[PDB]
């Protein structure tokens, strides 16, 4: 080899070797990820080098946690990572479609056909498939029922049936809570908090905030009914001069005076807070809660507790925005001009203690624009799985809200797209019809994998579904319980239109790029 | 033709140290075998007749205990399915405080019976569905099996009788005495307010006189010594200071600037006079005992000794908070004299020696106080640790009783009744899930079987007798361990009762762990690493 | 991991789809190497032994013997081709190609969840039908000199160069017709093959006697 | 017992169960009691123990002798612990407690 | 003891003679063969494994060559000339490598034939001069104002890459960026696409959504939630100095002896921050962008005046913002003027893309800087798209600076070869043979195009050479897809004159440099 | 993403010490180069000079 001649320690695969290596890697990844697809898939267990246990069914998590050192595997992993980052779902389908596209392309390339014609057919079929997807999408007003259906179609695939049923209500309610009309949805306003004390079915939605820290002064109230929330970003602890001052005295009395005088700056802000609290509420019925992004020294904590004020220190940075949106106050970076109009309101604040960690609940807000999801489970791996599932559900519901259309699921859209591609194939000029046929066969992988996971046979189920679609013209998918064709739209099996479009685009692009690779080189040493 | 190459695809793409297990035989059966092995390892310590286990951890620290949670914690468990079982047991311990061995036994029995069902031809989904249905049926049944309630928690003898069953499994020989001790300690705490705090019970371990010499003290005991000459106070007026017992200094930087001879002459005299004035001002309020969380200055100690003030230094902040709770004082941030509301009162504070240990005792005379301390005696550190574990179990049982007063019969009676009723329900269920329901019912047999095996009698005769007695219409009959021949007796009369909430949580957690283990079909383990622990675990 | 490795830790085992994938890969590799051999338009392969001997050949069986391969399925295919060469003396490359293509086509449907057994009944039924058709299509002729020359051409032209094959056709046909007895089996041991290294390749001929 | 590629406990874990381990524990207790056996009574004799640094300790006290012994046997450590307990609570009888316990076990 | 004595140090190898020349020419030929297949519209992809773990899928010759490591110094020289060609004109990186390899290969013959390398070098230089003359002769003019012709030029430049199917969008993006980056100050024309034409890649979405913005985009968010994320017509103020209290560079120490001095110092710090914020507010801006940190108190004071602020921005991004929105970066807010206030950005939006916040200063009127928002399947695809866009922008800049074009698809090579051969007939010296050798070696480009297209090289090349011997056939090349001879006046594949001139010059001088080499010495240290 | 595996098929079944040169560039050109090298070594001894 020329590269080996120039660099003796070089690994090179040329011509058919490159295609063989890439297709073998893609088919291996596809074989691993076949069992993930569908709610009837099998959970995979992941043990890290430190012994950490990870139960998951997501394609992206499995891809990241497989011990693989292959270039094509890295490429497919990057594609799936982009898929998950933008749309939040479809990674397993992405990998399956890439692998089946490469396999179908090889099926023709091994017979002497050049990959360029295959790529041209793939691209023409992709254009026609996008046209058909535009023609087939269902533009609907996203009410609560449709969002529940979408969240079900995601969570049931990701977790247990009853857990999915609970998480559907949780996710849909949270999205409806944080969403404003004709405004982009900010998923940063839903805080996903984990607790490890009860069962998985106890996961619920708190229309407020839950903080992973509590009051550090033992004498502060553990439960305040009517509270004025003062979110702030002001340091309430002792601060050192920036210019390296130090003190100089000549007697013990002077030292005492200097000690009493150096706390005046912080005590002024503490006094401002105390005076605001006194002015706002002149009785003991109402309460005052101070949430500070910076630390509070014990002296200020004692001074606040002597006035019946609950103070929380070292809050999260995003908690400022979350509290201002939920409670309704104004985040303050200084106390130069503090007025009652900048105080938030909470209908109930209380602290819950779990082992060595303490939590604070802020609920009963008048109209919380930011809410929190409390994940409860007996195990850490259960918490991680539920967090992944709720992330997928939130992404699916947000996509459904953004794109007013929705695509029928259960592989019905794939079957219809394959049928349309086969019908359109004669219009393609040249030998790119082979590439179009390969693209259609690759698109047909989703019903095949669904039937295989559900336990039925690929050929009989696929021919039954295709015959039903041809005879009726409806969008018939796969019934995972019986294997018969079924109208996915009627039963509520929905898929995200953006997810399908991204799948088509990314899969076609990466397959075309891989098919044109004729040499893998490693000569950087 | 002398080597088998790796199959193309994932087999070759796998890393050099990684392992991949998939399918029934390679993954599910192996996990079930490992879980059964762990359950069999822990089984021998179940019940009052369970034997203690000598456990040596990686740090060569002795552990004698029949507590399942401690044994699991001090075993380097490597199989991850066993890890799930262990963490389910730990969750049961955290939520309730007892029943961990029940969790392991039930999970192991469920997994072996699931393996049998898979072998005979059932699918994993059918087994999981049957187990879930049977668990729901058992949870529905359990409230109907409640025999009696606590009906009183301020009483001493009744609470001791209730906790006797809880602490009879650990330290079977002498449980009446420990029951009385824990009952007194828990009744002193738990005031009219319904909340009960486990942390308010303190255990002090001083060896020398055997566990029969243990007692309960309405106060706190610190293994320290007084820093002053005064070592006994009869009308203590403790003033608690979080700051060190010394003149406070600037937090920026302290530099004594001297410009004249007079200042150099007078600086030390003024500092000493200020210290004397502060100490005398503290003493003038009547505070004859001073407790500080920091170091004690020499001049401050001298002036405290001059005014007859008892000095105790507590380095731990948790101990300072607990002392403040017990006495009723407030940890002052500065050295200012305390006002009457912040001045704590204790009926007797003195320095005493127990065995060969010098201790400081803050003793109340009333049968009240926020915190009560149990002083444990003994001849071995390991035995005293075991007694401490038994006391912890008793306190957790009392906390559960405060949470829920319902009780169920022990000694296998509840498990036998549950098995009988679940079998009866499953016999009326058409479909393939009847086998799974029947196996879930049969899994309850492992508790009385383990009890009979530990007691030294034949398990089959005991189980047959239990079925006969439950069939004839007696739901409160369990295994009688006080006999050389397999025999049964009513357990409501014997007072051998288990908390309903504990059984409910144990059943739920064991079923959840078994289902979670069964759901796993493929295992991908990375190459093991000998790293210096995760950063979170330090 | 498997049952075998439990008893023998140092055991190599491939199970279920792994064994099928290994067999298909080996067969496809052999077919890929031997594709270029088929037909008179094939390419020479130079085979250098460990001692450094040079062997230029196009025969499938000879090429398989000089492969540096340590695969079980390759060994099975080599044994089958060796039997083919021993009994009939031709068709080794076609043997390997047909076996590889059969395995590839079978895997094409097996990957779709189909059991290999059904493919085996399909294969045996198709083999029976193909044998019947081959019996139908054969051309029975009187083996005169022209037909023998044509067969020798169809073999040697694939084996060697054009004019060399033309010479070898006459040589082989004349030798066979010389030693052939009427309605008797042909004893090929009676045609001694002697080689000398002093003339060109086209100087080879037939001697109506012995050397 | 099978290799079982994935193992339950950490590799190298040693486990002893049944009557034989209890008998071995009793024998270890007797071995410990023998090391201070001759130091009891007016006719008792002292024992000399040399540490790694070369320091020599001569003592007739049972608790001191047991402390200087570097016992690692889990069951044997109980005798040393009870000797320490007797020394702490009483100060005398440290030789008697070990002998009594070992004789009970025997 | 008694160590060996010798003149040079150990491990100091030395090779001399014709073996050195053969090795150098063989190394150049190997370098050419490495990327021979990556030329033309039908070129295939190549996968490169980065030593740090990355993967590069590229068709660019320069990237492939620079991603590999070689030991032979001649290969190092080849990599260097490829990098030089990439840096100078932007494209033609593999064509120059192929040409240099072919020229050295044909010089090897005369080296074998006892001809001294100096004669070969002189003939090469004469050939280079005559090729320069012919290329300037066969050039055609181009009008800048014709946007369609510029788009066609960029298309013909990018037909060989992987962006050929989105060619229309890619050409529009490149043309808009190059035109809008174009700037002139103090009578000095400037097209600096390296600094003021930024390509930002965010994986995901579709490549059809990629576009060039009339502004800049940075991966930054507001410092405080109460701060507007959408301003209609913002007045931008740019800063490169921190808005926080910091120590001076002189060793300054305070000595506090009075009670009220500590609080006085702290209040003085607060008042200094307030003074800076008031100085900023005096110009009444809407957004404030700083390269250094902004204190929380400064954030509060800015929000009191309803002013958006971005905390920490890179130097290059701040320069791009200044060019786009017409602002001028200042350091001391007390020196701020009305002219320094940046007006011209028609909208400021901070939207969320995926799970990351992005700040847009788009909708500018007459901006001098841009960001190219790229969306695609993955990171490697976006990197290749960025490389193709870089090639397109370089070609557009070259055409803008030099409005001359020459025919592509091997037509220029064949025409110059024919002219060189015709001129060689007059010479009578020994130099004519290397002259004609260079002439025919220049024909490697159409031969490589035919080889990559899969068509038959010998008959197609013979027919093309016969066609180029006619009167007016200088624009007759070869289709890179159908493998047929076509006039480039119809196909339209034209390429800038500057690229061809640079390619020929670099190839000829690389051949000259490698021909002079003899007596290779290696092993010594520094 | 740091190693290039051997192509499935003949490349994996090759022996540890064996070599396989196939195609025009990998085989024919190398053979021609070797023959040219041998001719170069022997060339200088040709003729009376
Ligand atoms: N209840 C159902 N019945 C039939 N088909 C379903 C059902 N739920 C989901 N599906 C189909 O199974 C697929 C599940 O894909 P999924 O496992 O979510 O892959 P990814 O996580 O990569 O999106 C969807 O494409 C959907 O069409
Ligand atoms: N005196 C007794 N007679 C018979 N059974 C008993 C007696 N005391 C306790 N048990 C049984 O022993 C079990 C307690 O086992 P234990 O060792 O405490 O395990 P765990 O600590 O996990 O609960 C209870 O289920 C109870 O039925
Ligand atoms: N459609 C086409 N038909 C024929 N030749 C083409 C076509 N497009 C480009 N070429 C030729 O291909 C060359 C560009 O190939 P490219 O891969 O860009 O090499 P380089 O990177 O050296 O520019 C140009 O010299 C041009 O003459
Ligand atoms: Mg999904
Ligand atoms: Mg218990
Ligand atoms: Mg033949
Ligand atoms: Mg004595
Ligand atoms: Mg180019």
């Amino acid at each position: 080899a020329a590269v080996k001649t120039l660099n003796p320690k070089a690994e090179v695969a040329r011509a058919q070797a490159a295609l063989a290596v890439n297709i073998s890697a893609a088919r291996g990844l596809q074989d691993v990820l076949r069992t993930n697809l569908g709610p009837k898939g099998t959970m995979k267990m992941l043990v890290s080098g430190a012994g950490d246990i990870k139960l998951t069914k997501d394609g992206n998590v499995l891809l990241h946690e497989m011990q693989i050192q292959h270039p094509t595997a890295s490429l497919i992993a990057k594609v799936a990572t982009a898929q998950d980052d933008i749309t939040g779902d479809g990674t397993t389908s992405n990998v399956l479609i890439i692998g089946e596209l490469l396999k179908q392309a090889d099926l023709y390339i091994s017979e002497g056909l050049h990959p360029r014609i295959i790529t041209e057919g793939f691209e023409a079929a992709k254009e026609k498939a996008l046209q058909f997807l535009e023609e087939v999408k269902v533009s609907r007003e996203m009410d609560r029922e449709t969002l529940i259906d979408v969240a079900r179609t995601s969570l049931r695939t990701k977790v247990h049936a009853e857990l999915a049923d609970v998480l559907t209500e949780a996710v849909v309610d949270s999205i409806l809570a944080i969403k404003k009309q004709d405004e982009p949805i900010d998923l940063f306003m839903i805080e996903i908090m984990e607790m490890k004390h009860k069962s998985e079915t106890d996961t619920s939605l708190i229309r407020g905030l839950v903080l992973d820290h509590g009051a550090r002064h033992p004498d502060m109230k553990k439960r305040v009914e009517d509270a004025y929330i003062l979110t702030c970003n002001v340091s309430l602890e002792y601060e050192k001069t920036e210019v390296n001052s130090g003190f100089f005295y000549k007697s013990a009395e002077e030292r005492e005076k200097l000690v009493k005088a150096e706390r005046k700056f912080i005590e002024d802000r503490v006094k401002k807070i105390i005076e605001l609290k006194r002015k706002v509420c002149g009785d003991s019925d109402k309460g005052f809660v101070v949430i500070n992004q910076k630390g509070i020294d014990p002296f200020s904590l004692d001074a606040l507790s002597k006035e019946g004020i609950v103070a929380l220190r070292r809050a999260k940075r995003r908690n400022m925005e979350r509290l201002t949106l939920a409670c309704g106050g104004v985040a303050l970076n200084s106390f130069d001009d503090l007025s009652p109009d900048c105080l938030g309101h909470a209908g109930l604040v209380y602290e819950y203690t779990l082992g060595e960690e303490k939590f604070t609940f802020i609920e009963k807000c008048n109209n919380p624009r930011s809410v929190t999801l409390l994940i409860k489970g007996p195990n850490k791996h259960t918490l991680t799985q539920i967090k992944d599932a709720v992330r997928d559900g939130l992404r699916a519901v947000k996509n459904a809200i953004d794109d007013g259309c929705v695509v029928p699921g259960a592989g019905a859209v794939e079957v219809a797209m394959a049928e349309a591609l086969i019908k359109h194939k004669p219009s393609v000029k040249g030998r790119a019809q082979l590439g179009v046929q390969a693209f259609a066969d690759a698109l047909l992988i989703i019903p095949k994998v669904l039937a295989q996971n559900s336990g039925f046979d690929l050929q009989e189920t696929l021919v039954k579904i295709q015959a039903e679609h041809s005879e009726s013209g409806q969008l018939v998918g796969v019934d995972l319980n019986t294997g018969e064709p079924m109208v996915a739209a009627e039963v509520g099996v929905w898929d995200n239109y953006c997810v399908k479009k991204q799948l088509l685009h990314s899969c076609t692009v990466i397959a075309t790029n891989i098919l044109l690779v004729d040499e893998i080189m490693r000569a950087g040493m | 033709a002398l080597h088998v190459p790796k199959a193309p695809g994932f087999a070759q793409m796998l890393k050099e140290g990684a392992k991949h297990f998939s399918g029934l035989e390679e993954a599910v059966y192996r996990n079930i075998q490992a879980c059964k092995e762990l359950a069999q390892t822990t089984r021998t310590a179940y019940g009052p007749n369970g034997m203690n286990k000598m456990v040596i951890n990686h740090l060569e620290k002795l552990f004698v205990t029949n507590d399942a949670a401690t044994i699991l914690r001090e075993l380097e468990v490597q199989h991850p399915a066993a890890k799930m079982i262990v963490m389910a047991s730990h969750m049961q311990e955290q939520e309730v405080g007892d029943g961990t061995n029940f969790v392991l036994v039930f999970a192991g029995a469920l997994l072996e019976l699931a393996e049998e069902l898979l072998r005979i031809g059932l699918s994993v989904s059918e087994v999981i569905e049957g187990y879930e249905i049977a668990c729901r049926k058992a949870h529905e049944i359990l409230p109907n099996l409640v025999c009696c309630s606590a009906k009183n928690l301020r009483d001493i003898d009744e609470v001791s009788s209730l906790l006797r069953t809880s602490i009879m499994s650990k330290q079977y020989g002498n449980e009446v005495f420990l029951a009385k001790l824990i009952a007194q300690a828990c009744v002193s705490i738990f005031p009219d307010s319904g909340h009960f705090n486990v942390d308010n019970i303190r255990v002090c371990k001083i060896l020398g006189s055997g566990i029969s010499s243990s007692s309960v003290l309405h106060g706190m005991v610190f293994k320290k010594e007084t820093e002053g000459d005064v070592t006994s106070v009869k009308d203590a007026k403790i003033a608690v200071y979080s700051c060190p017992f010394d003149g406070m200094i600037t937090e920026t930087k302290g530099t004594v600037l001297i410009k004249t001879a007079e200042e150099l002459m007078n600086f030390s005299k003024g500092e000493e006079n200020l210290m004397d004035a502060q100490v005398k001002a503290i003493a003038d309020t009547g505070a004859n005992v001073v407790v500080t969380g920091g170091k004690v200055a020499d001049m401050a100690l001298h002036y405290a000794n001059k005014y007859n003030i008892m000095l105790v230094r507590l380095n731990s902040k948790w101990d300072l908070r607990r002392l403040c709770k017990t006495v009723g004082a407030t940890a002052l941030p500065r050295l200012t004299p305390p006002v009457l509301e912040e001045m704590g009162h204790c009926d007797s504070v003195y320095l005493s020696e127990v065995g060969d240990t010098q201790v400081v005792v803050f003793k109340h005379e009333k049968e009240d106080g926020a915190i009560s301390t149990i002083v444990l005696r003994g001849s071995t550190d390991n035995l005293m640790d075991d007694i401490e574990r038994a006391v912890d179990d008793g306190v957790n049982t009392f906390k559960v009783l405060t949470r829920d007063k319902r009780l169920v019969p022990g000694g296998g009676a509840t498990e036998i009744e549950l098995a009988k009723q679940i079998t009866s329900y499953g016999e009326t269920c058409p479909g393939l899930e009847q086998y799974a329901i029947k196996k879930f019912a049969e899994a309850f047999e492992a508790i009385p079987r383990a009890l009979a095996e530990n007691s030294g009698v034949k398990a089959n005769e005991v189980i047959s007798k239990l079925y006969a007695v439950h069939q004839e219409g007696n739901k409160n009959v369990g295994l009688d361990i006080e006999a050389e021949v397999p025999a049964v007796k009513d357990m409501l009369e014997a007072g051998i009762l288990d908390t309903y909430l504990g059984k409910y949580w144990a059943i739920k957690l064991a079923t959840n762990a078994a289902v979670t283990v069964l759901r796993v079909d493929q295992i991908i383990m990375a190459k093991p690493a000998g790293g210096p622990k995760p950063p979170s675990g330090k | 991991m498997a049952a075998v490795k439990t008893l023998n830790p140092k055991a190599e085992v491939a199970r279920a789809q792994a064994a099928l994938a290994v067999n298909i890969s080996a067969a496809r590799g052999l077919q890929d190497v031997l594709r270029t051999n088929l037909g008179p338009k094939g390419t020479m392969k130079m085979l250098v032994s460990g001692a450094g001997d040079i062997k230029l050949t196009k025969d499938g069986n000879v090429l398989l013997h000089e492969m540096q391969i340590q695969h079980p399925t390759a060994s099975l295919i080599a044994k089958v081709a060796t039997a083919q060469d021993d009994i009939t003396g031709d068709g080794t490359t076609s043997n390997v190609l047909i076996i590889g293509e059969l395995l590839k086509q079978a895997d094409l449907y097996i990957s779709e969840g189909l059991h290999p057994r059904i493919i085996t009944e399909g294969f045996e039924a198709a083999k029976e039908k193909a044998l019947q058709f081959l019996e139908e299509v054969k051309v029975s002729r009187e083996m005169d000199r022209e037909t023998l020359i044509d067969v020798a051409r169809t073999s040697l032209r694939t084996k060697v160069h054009a004019e060399l094959a033309d010479v070898l056709t006459e040589a082989v046909v004349d030798s066979i017709l010389a030693i052939k007895k009427q309605d008797e089996p042909i004893d090929l041991f009676m045609i001694e093959i002697m080689e000398m290294k002093h003339k060109s390749e086209t100087d080879t001929s037939l001697i109506r006697g012995l050397v | 017992m099978m290799p079982t590629p994935v193992i339950l406990l950490k590799e190298g874990t040693d486990s002893s169960q049944g009557i034989p381990q209890l008998v071995s524990n009793i024998s270890a207790c007797q071995v410990i009691a023998e090391a201070v056996r001759t130091t009891l009574g007016p006719r008792g004799m002292d024992k000399l123990i040399v540490d790694g640094r070369g320091k020599a300790t001569i003592s007739n006290d049972g608790a001191t002798i047991l402390k200087l012994l570097d016992v690692v046997h889990p069951a044997a450590k109980t005798l040393v612990d009870i000797a320490k307990s007797q020394d702490a609570e009483v100060g005398d009888g440290t030789t008697s407690v070990t002998l009594l316990a070992a004789e009970f076990l025997k | 003891g008694h160590r060996p004595v010798l003149v040079l140090s150990q491990n100091t190898k030395r090779e001399s003679g014709r073996k050195v020349q053969s090795g150098n020419i063989n190394a150049a030929k190997t370098i050419a063969d490495i990327i021979r297949t990556c030329l033309g519209p039908k070129s295939m992809m190549k996968m490169l494994l980065d030593p740090m773990g990355g993967i590069v899928m590229t068709n660019d010759g320069n990237a492939i060559l620079r991603e590999i490591q070689v030991q032979h110094p001649a290969a190092k020289s080849m990599i260097e000339i490829s990098r030089t060609q990439d840096e100078e004109v932007g494209d033609g990186t593999t064509s120059v490598i192929i040409l240099a390899g072919e020229m050295l290969s044909v010089a090897e013959h005369f080296l074998e034939q006892q001809m001294h390398p100096t004669v070969v070098i002189s003939a090469y230089r004469k050939a280079l001069d005559d090729m320069i003359s012919t290329l300037k002769k066969i050039s055609i003019p181009v009008d800048i104002s014709d946007s369609d012709m510029m788009l066609n030029i960029i298309n013909s430049s990018i037909t060989t890459k992987a962006i050929s199917r989105w060619s229309s969008l890619a050409c529009n993006i490149a043309l808009d960026a190059v035109k809008m980056v174009q700037f002139e100050e103090n009578g000095r024309k400037e097209i600096d696409i390296k600094k003021y034409a930024r390509v930002e890649k965010i994986p995901g979405g579709i490549i059809e959504d990629s576009c060039v913005l009339r502004g800049v985009m940075i991966n930054k968010d507001v410092t405080h939630p109460r701060m507007r994320r959408y301003i209609k017509n913002p007045r931008i103020v740019l800063l490169d100095s921190s808005l926080e209290y910091k120590k001076g560079e002189s060793q300054t120490d305070i000595e506090i002896t009075r009670e009220e001095d500590f609080t006085r110092i702290l209040q003085m710090e607060e008042e200094y921050i307030q003074q800076l914020c008031e100085d900023i507010i005096q110009l009444k801006p809407d957004v404030v962008i700083t390269e250094k940190g902004i204190s929380d108190l400064a954030q509060h004071y800015l929000m009191r005046a309803n002013i958006t602020a971005i905390r920490r921005v890179r130097k290059t991004d701040n320069n791009r913002i200044a060019r786009a929105c017409g602002a001028r970066i200042v350091s001391r807010p007390e020196e701020l003027r009305e002219d320094d206030v940046g007006t011209g950005a028609g909208l400021l939006e901070i939207k969320k893309i995926g799970d990351e916040y992005f700040t847009f200063i788009t909708d500018c009127k007459d901006p001098k800087a841009c960001t190219i928002l790229l969306r695609g399947a993955s990171k490697e695809i976006l990197s290749e798209v960025e490389r193709n866009l870089q090639d397109a922008m370089q070609v557009c800049r070259n055409v803008l600076l030099d409005p001359q074009l020459v025919p592509g698809g091997g037509a220029s090579e064949m025409a110059v070869a024919h002219a060189l051969t015709e001129k060689s007939k007059a010479m009578t010296g020994v130099e004519q043979w290397p002259y004609r050798a260079v002439a025919q070696a220049l024909e490697v480009i159409p031969r490589t195009l035919i080889q990559n297209c899969g068509a038959s090289t010998i008959r197609l090349l013979t027919s093309l050479r016969a066609k180029h011997t006619q009167e007016n056939c200088e624009t007759w090349g070869v289709n890179g897809e159908t493998g047929t001879l076509v006039d480039m006046k119809e196909l339209g594949i034209w390429e800038p004159l500057a690229v061809k001139l640079q390619t020929y010059k670099t190839a000829v001088e690389t051949a000259v440099l490698l021909l002079r080499i003899d007596d290779i010495v290696s092993g010594h240290k520094k």
